[PDB]
């Protein structure tokens, strides 16, 4: 179960939203990762804050997209602008549990973002 | 009350669900029993007033 | 070979776990060690008097 993440919609290219991870409760982790994954395409990693606060950020993404993380709600957001077509997609996180050294994410569960005019 | 990522409920005298998690958004509601009392009638002598 | 690892096995037992006022484990008592254990289970505390 754990980690389960929530919001957003379909827009209008142009428009803006915001993408939040539920806190599911106060886990230790130390990098908070976003892909979005589209029919016929596989997962590409989008975007990646560290523990100590790096903002990895991929070449298609940058200067719309950003992460930000609040431990006061414990919860990842992900606040988008200037939206495009190509960023039709269901889009997951990935928590940093340190399993046998590190790994086992929890990206389980998405939210449908749909970029289009109609 | 503070959950662990993989606990669901909550007990104090181990028979009562005191807490419980929503499914959908992920946060922890407490449960209370709604209410409950006895009715008294106090009164004078019917022979006095009613 | 300084890194090293050590192997136990598993038995059905009668433990009594302790939570503490935020829900984490932090002690345990064996009920069939020694007697004195069988009485804390019984008498369901940690300290049981003379
Ligand atoms: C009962 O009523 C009578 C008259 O109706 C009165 O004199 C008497 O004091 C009353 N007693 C009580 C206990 O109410
Ligand atoms: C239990 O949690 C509270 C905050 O909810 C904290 O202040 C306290 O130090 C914790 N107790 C222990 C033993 O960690």
């Amino acid at each position: 179960v754990q980690l389960q993440e929530s919001g957003g919609g379909l827009v209008q290219p142009g428009g803006s939203l915001r993408l939040s991870c539920v806190a599911s409760g106060s886990v230790t982790f130390n990098s908070m990762g976003w892909y979005r994954q589209a029919p016929g395409k596989q997962r590409e990693l989008v975007a990646q804050i560290t523990a100590g606060g790096d903002t990895h950020y991929a070449d298609s993404v940058k200067g719309r997209f950003t992460i930000s993380e609040h431990r006061g709600k414990n919860a990842v957001y992900l606040e988008m602008h200037s939206l495009k077509p190509e960023d039709t997609a269901v889009y997951y996180c990935h928590l940093q549990v340190p399993f046998l050294g590190g790994g086992y994410d929890y990206w389980g569960q998405g939210t449908q973002v749909t970029v289009s005019s109609g | 009350k503070k959950f662990l990522p993989f606990q669901q409920f909550g007990r104090d005298i181990a028979d009562t669900t005191d807490a419980v998690r929503d499914p959908q958004t992920l946060e922890i509601l407490d449960i209370t029993p709604c209410s409950f009392g006895g009715v008294s009638v106090i009164t004078p002598g019917t022979n006095t007033s009613n | 070979g300084a890194a090293a690892y050590y192997v136990g096995y598993l038995q059905p037992r009668t433990f009594l776990l302790k939570y503490n006022e935020n829900g984490t484990i932090t002690d345990a008592v064996d009920c069939a060690l020694d007697p004195l254990s069988e009485t804390k289970c019984t008498l369901k505390s940690f300290t049981v008097e003379k």
